DNA sequence: GCTTGACAAAAGTGTTAAATTGTGCTATACT
């Protein structure tokens, strides 16, 4: 509303415009403007700290750009006499990683300390600690040799600031798998009940007292007599009908979604989607009114009427913090007029300027033969063929060459023992070539380190002489793709000491590999709606054998009814009917009737075409009576005929038997999301792998191969069954027996019986620990009376 | 110098960050025996032993001593010749003929995979 | 089948120079 690029989404809300709807990111910016004493932002916070200790002020332009810092792994900072700065998204770059500083609430009704005051208080510790040395410095000498520099080492100042952004509970890595998650990470409040997010229209006051819209002071509430909703919560349509606990649970799952390749916008939403998307910052907004000049996937440029010229480089397939793709798309064309604050390009999870965290799917609410049993879900194979729920994921891999105790690490194509087929995908330097396909265990970068003395086994050398392969003097340390990962190689970042490249002391070269993969929606993944309902994809049925409407129109997913009984989640059923209304279109029968239910309604909402979008703001949206009338006017599909009655039900035909389902089933369109954690990442398996050093218990480091951990509670159950051998096997020859585990592996391959377990290394170490404590533990055999484990 | 000035970290330090698992138990003992190899190594010994049964008795003895399969100690040509009572040069001549015999495909194809 | 001598690479061995390492020391008075 009142935005040039805004699309056309009709609103039911019976009340007028809410308010200014203040810039959601301002809270993080205003505190920084004060702390830095920006001209736009009266004594500045930066100027105030020095006044206290004075006596016992400028920053130079930023060193490198935000894009440059995230690439070079440095910190976005401006020297002060390097002071970290804040970007347009209210974030910091510390050593190449995008970070956010949460705002603490530190009461004394309660008051919160915004980021500015937070960074200020950390400054004081460095000043007092730095001034403590000044006194010792200015006292320890003859005098008149003292200068300000010699008297002051600024180490405590810089250390406190660098030590604050890191290893601090307030400063956190920016959670970004979708623009909403990053937006709500900012504006989140913290206490030393402990965690909560800020109100939508909430506007903190200069000190940090929450002001609610004119704005009212906290103490001012006593003097004189939608604001309670957060950003994530204000996007749940039909929020009033769902339980409060379900709402919060539904909000958490919205910031848990992943960006889809197509990013379709919600069909039944609320007014917040537009303002929420552009404020997040992951969308491109025209700065000044004008017109575009040329549009390419790489950049968009607009020729302003003013005569100036601005351009925008589009993030393309940039990896997020959690591996999500950050692709931007251009929505405008050539010869198109634009306005200030209008959307130019779509972000990851946005379409035409509003948050598109999921897709709209046809839903049937029948229990379909136990395949949707109790929380699980069944989907049409269409969602795979049509890439509707497909999402791209990007993984980063790293390996470096540095100086060693023995020699110098060297990465090259030459590997001690390999076939030319594994190297078939490596270039000269030994790093995988761009655009290559990599399976589990393949080589990404070829590296080698010195080794010696070798002292090779005689049986090893005899083959060396027979086949004439000289035993090389160096050992293979080459980067291989982890177990269970696969994809294409997007790009490589090589940093070499030879030319330029400030790589830390010892490092001589660095190369990073970026791998990305299209992830088709797979059985096992997690989906969820905005109301807190979530479940695993239990099965995916071929589009053919799917319950389909009389059109022959197969339904996408089938949701079970059992969650509903006294678990209220009532809203989820409402957006399902409103979803079918929005998809099919309607034309109320108001010629002489003007039905009583539409009396409160606004004009011209009476008629809407097919596929229209709808917005029902949370605490005043579409009301119940109106929804019923809309199902009465539900225009036909291509050849005039009705698919959904006034009950939101239809006779579905079982696509596997052919006979219709005896009862009318509720069908509609619901907005669901693909959740963050996927099967591919969660499945693990191991037969043999790495073993810890101190304790021989198995551990999974690189190339995951991690071992499942058999706790005491599991041991309790094993004891309860009476399975003495299964328990002993798990605790001795599968975990700790340094000699047993290898013997059982040898036994399996030979096919011979499994050997007899030995002594768990854990227990052996136990005796030494007791002995180290001056306790003389004695094994006390029945016959020899004294045994050394050996 | 800047490498020398580095100070070590604590293994007992907990880096679980939600999970309370100390750093110590995350180090992979690299010397620990690889289960598959100690078996394939015992199978290579067996494969070699059989491959030697084709050679001459004197012949197998030389190759063994030269690489020390039987006594784990390699031997100079002089040393090998002293046990067989021959010149050190002849010992060199013997090895060559038997390396080309072991290079004969019959005895080698099996070993290439190893 | 095997040995000889010429011979060069390789591995020891002793002799020296360079470097590294360890210890002593600093005098206004100062607790």
């Amino acid at each position: 509303n009142s935005v040039p690029g805004a699309p056309n989404r009709v609103s039911f809300a019976k009340l007028r415009e809410p308010l200014e709807v203040p810039g959601l990111l301002d809270v993080q910016t205003d505190s920084f403007e004060w702390l830095v004493g920006s001209d736009r932002w009266p004594v500045g916070g930066l100027e105030e700290v020095l006044a206290e200790l004075s006596p016992i002020p400028r920053f130079d332009e930023v060193k490198a750009s935000v894009d440059e810092c995230k690439d070079k792994d440095m910190t976005y900072a401006a020297p002060l006499f390097d002071f970290p700065m804040m970007t347009e998204k209210g974030t910091f770059i510390i050593n190449g990683t995008e970070r956010v500083v949460v705002s603490q609430l530190v009461r004394s009704n309660r008051r919160l300390r915004t980021v500015g005051e937070l960074i200020q208080n950390q400054i004081r510790v460095g000043l007092s600690r730095m001034e403590r040395v000044v006194r010792e410095r200015m006292t320890t000498q003859d005098v008149e040799a003292i200068t300000p520099q010699t008297l002051i080492n600024i180490r405590p100042v810089v250390a406190a600031i660098k030590e604050f952004f890191g290893t601090s509970q307030l400063s956190q890595f920016m959670d970004q798998n979708n623009p909403l998650s990053g937006l709500t990470h900012k504006r989140r409040l913290l206490a030393l009940g402990l965690i909560g997010s800020l109100s939508v229209y909430a506007r903190v006051n200069p000190f940090g007292f929450i002001e609610t819209p004119d704005y009212l002071t906290a103490d001012e509430e006593d003097r004189h007599v939608r604001q309670m909703v957060s950003v994530a919560t204000a996007m749940i349509p039909f929020l009033e009908h769902d339980d409060a606990n379900r709402a919060l649970m539904g909000a958490n799952m919205q910031r848990q979604a992943v960006p889809l390749v197509r990013s379709e916008a919600p069909l039944v939403g609320t007014g917040m989607e537009l303002r929420a998307a552009i404020d997040a910052g992951d969308v491109v907004v025209a700065d000044k009114t004008g017109v575009i000049e040329e549009v390419s996937a790489d950049y968009i440029t607009v020729m302003a009427d003013d005569g100036t010229r601005q351009s925008y480089r589009l993030r393309k397939f940039a990896r997020s913090n959690h591996g999500t793709c950050a692709n931007q798309r251009p929505i405008v064309d050539a010869g198109q007029r634009v306005e200030a604050g209008q959307v130019i390009a779509d972000g990851p999870c946005t379409q035409n300027g509003e948050m598109a965290l999921g897709k709209n799917l046809l839903v049937a609410i029948m229990p379909w033969e136990g395949h949707n049993y109790e929380d699980a879900i069944i989907l049409s194979n269409r969602l795979v063929e049509e890439d509707v729920l497909t999402s791209i994921h990007i993984e980063e891999h790293e390996i470096d060459a540095r100086d060693t105790k023995l020699g110098a690490e060297e990465i090259t194509r030459d590997i001690p023992n390999v076939s030319d087929e594994v190297l078939a995908d490596l270039d000269e330097r030994g790093i995988v070539r761009i655009g290559a396909e990599v399976r589990d265990g393949d080589i990404l970068v070829g590296k080698v380190t010195p080794k010696g003395e070798t002292e090779l086994t005689p049986e090893e050398r005899l083959l060396r002489a027979i086949f004439g392969e000289k035993a090389r003097e160096v050992r293979d340390t080459s980067l291989k793709v982890p177990h269970g990962e696969s994809g294409k190689v997007i790009g490589i970042r090589v940093f070499s000491r030879e030319d330029d490249d400030e790589l830390p002391a010892g490092v001589n070269e660095l190369v990073r590999v970026y791998v990305a993969q299209k992830r088709k929606i797979s059985d096992g993944d997690k989906l969820a709606g905005r109301h807190g309902n979530k479940g695993v994809i239990g099965k995916i049925l071929p589009v053919e054998d799917m319950p389909f409407l009389p059109d022959g129109t197969p339904v996408d997913i089938i949701l079970n009814t059992h969650g509903v009984p006294r678990r209220m989640n009532i809203g989820q059923i409402l957006e399902t009917h409103l979803g079918w209304v929005a998809k099919a279109g309607w034309n109320i029968d108001v010629a002489a009737g003007v039905p009583d239910w539409a009396s409160k309604l606004p004009e011209e909402l009476y008629s809407a075409p097919a596929d229209s979008t709808v917005a029902t703001p949370v605490f005043d949206g579409a009301q119940e009576g109106e929804l019923a009338g809309l199902l009465g006017s539900t225009l036909p599909n291509r050849d005039g005929e009705v698919m959904v009655d006034a009950d939101g039900k239809s006779t579905l035909f079982d696509g596997r038997s052919g006979e219709p389902f005896p009862y009318p089933v509720t069908v509609g369109y619901m907005y669901i999301l693909k959740l963050h954690h996927l099967v591919d990442d969660k499945i693990h398996a191991r037969s043999t792998g790495p073993y810890s050093m101190i304790t021989q218990q198995p551990l999974g480091g690189k190339a995951q191969f991690g071992g499942q951990r058999f706790g005491e509670m599991e041991c309790w159950a094993m004891q309860a069954y009476g399975a003495a051998y299964t328990l002993q096997e798990l605790l001795t020859i599968k975990s700790d027996d340094t000699v047993g585990r290898v013997k059982v592996y040898e036994a399996i391959v030979k096919g011979e019986n499994i050997p007899e377990p030995g002594i768990p290394e854990s227990f052996k170490v136990l005796l030494k620990e007791l002995q180290s404590l001056c306790l003389n533990v004695e094994v006390l055999s029945s016959d020899g009376a004294a045994i050394e484990m050996r | 110098i800047q490498q020398y000035a580095r100070e070590p970290i604590s293994l007992d330090q907990t880096i679980g960050d939600e999970g309370d698992s100390q750093l110590g138990d995350f180090i992979e003992d690299s010397e620990a025996v690889v289960a598959v190899d100690a078996v394939s190594f015992t199978l290579l010994q067996d494969q070699l032993q059989s491959v030697l049964e084709t050679l001459s008795e004197r012949e197998a003895g030389v190759v063994r001593l030269r690489f020390g399969l039987t006594d784990g100690q390699p031997r100079t040509l002089d040393e090998i010749g002293q046990v067989y009572g021959v010149t050190r040069e002849r010992i060199r001549q013997i090895e060559s003929k038997t390396m080309s015999k072991l290079r004969h495909p019959s005895r080698s194809q099996v070993l290439r995979d190893y």
